[PDB]
């Protein structure tokens, strides 16, 4: 009864991060320690014509980027566990997240160690025109 | 191929929006295209969902540097025998709105122990996981009718697990700096355990200079268990699965090879009596 969400390969990651204190230091030294970023992410098929915002309604990704589904690169979403907002209310699930594509291995970690500029709605050091 | 760590349990016959779905495998089946997934025009999100997401299965085959493995092997677990603990959690089924997983209800200890938990899981919303009160019901049959009364006596799980942080404490905090959760079985007490336990690196005391064994999330401290009145998270235990050890056949008639003061009254603290009566025999007695 029931429908499969994960695969085997993410098993330890997500059992790891969902035990955690601390989720995002749990996945950045499971990195570190030589552990594969978690896979099974939602990577949308675009144009790569978009407006390159970090996060948005339908997929915006430019020639620079990916676009994916946001709950499927937020580790707290993925892992079932609290989120770090003040209301426990996730900026990610419900919308599409643009990932630079150097970093497109690894969205969940992109996520976590990264920031959209609340100006110009762009990724600090991805996009973000501020300066 | 799949696992059935996280498995959603709903009864929706559909998957969900591109945006919504945790992972490729959840997305439903009308945007996947060409190998990934596209967006829809027209197709809206889901506002209202409430999917139940199943913890059994979990793997604690972690090697991270820093953070002690939670399973331990026999020679280290004989060397920590005053932290014996033994472990056991009856069960209920998720039933209603959805269907496919076990959630806690009689949480049993060697202590003689046993807390109720008002049946409780992890259900994916729009926003979050709501971590929440569910409709479950008792498996039938004879051999779990016991577990009818207990639908309705359960604590909430802030409740419950404060309780057995106490109850850890007072136990051992003059006979070990650690717990071992001596299993039989281990799945269902350690997805049990995701309801109490966290874990990290090793940590001191926010009062001494011992080992951290309780974490706290009102304050985001430590403790040890001298100190850890009103914690209420168990930090970094320890745990063996005694089935492992080459038995054939359930742990009552293993267990009863060794002893004969522990009639079987079938109760979750019964069981947790046994398996650390039975490892104690095991590796102790002749
Ligand atoms: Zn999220
Ligand atoms: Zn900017
Ligand atoms: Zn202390
Ligand atoms: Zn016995």
């Amino acid at each position: 009864a029931g429908n499969a969400t994960e695969v085997p390969a993410n098993s330890t990651v997500l059992s790891f991060c969902a035990f955690a204190v601390d989720a995002a230091k749990a996945y950045k030294d499971y990195l570190a320690s030589g552990g594969q970023p978690i896979t099974n992410c939602v990577k949308m098929l675009c144009t790569h014509t978009g407006t390159g915002q970090a996060i948005t309604v339908t997929p915006e990704a430019n020639m620079d980027q990916e676009s994916f589904g946001g709950a499927s690169c937020c580790l707290y979403c993925r892992c079932h566990i609290d989120h770090p907002n003040p209301k426990g209310f996730c900026d990610l699930k419900g919308k599409y997240v643009q990932i630079p594509t150097t970093c497109a291995n690894d969205p969940v970690g992109f996520t976590l160690k990264n920031t959209v500029c609340t100006v110009c709605g762009m990724w600090k050091g991805y996009g973000c025109s501020c300066d | 191929n799949v696992t059935g760590l996280f498995k959603d349990c709903s009864k929706v016959i559909t998957g969900l929006h591109p945006t919504q779905a945790p992972t490729h495998l959840s997305v439903d089946t009308k945007f996947k295209t060409e190998g990934l997934c596209v967006d829809i025009p027209g197709i809206p999100k889901d506002m209202t969902y409430r999917r139940l997401i199943s913890m059994m299965g979990f793997k604690m085959n972690y090697q991270v540097n820093g953070y002690p493995n939670m399973f331990i092997t026999r020679e280290e677990a004989i060397r920590h025998v005053r932290a014996w603990i033994g472990f056991d959690v009856e069960g209920c089924h998720a039933t209603r709105e959805a269907v496919g997983t076990n959630l806690p209800l009689q949480l049993g200890f060697s202590t003689g122990v046993n807390l109720v938990a008002v049946p409780t899981g992890y259900v994916d919303t729009p926003n979050n996981t709501d971590f929440s009160r569910v409709s479950a019901k008792p498996p039938p049959g004879d051999q779990f009718k016991h577990l009818i009364p207990l639908m309705y006596k359960g604590l909430p799980w802030n409740v419950v697990r404060i309780k057995i942080v106490q109850m850890l404490s007072d136990t051992l905090k003059n006979l070990s700096d650690r717990v071992v959760f001596v299993l039989w079985a281990h799945g269902f007490e350690l997805t049990s355990m995701k309801y109490f336990v966290k874990i990290g690196p090793e940590r001191t005391c926010c009062l001494c200079d011992r080992r951290a064994t309780c974490f706290s999330t009102a304050s985001d401290t430590y403790a040890c268990w001298h100190h850890s009145i009103g914690f209420d998270y168990v930090y970094n235990p320890f745990m063996i699965d005694v089935q492992q050890w080459g038995f054939t056949g359930n742990l009552q008639s293993n267990h009863d090879l060794y002893c004969q003061v522990h009639g079987n009254a079938h109760v979750a603290s019964c069981d947790a009596i046994m398996t650390r009566c039975l490892a104690v025999h095991e590796c102790f007695v002749k």
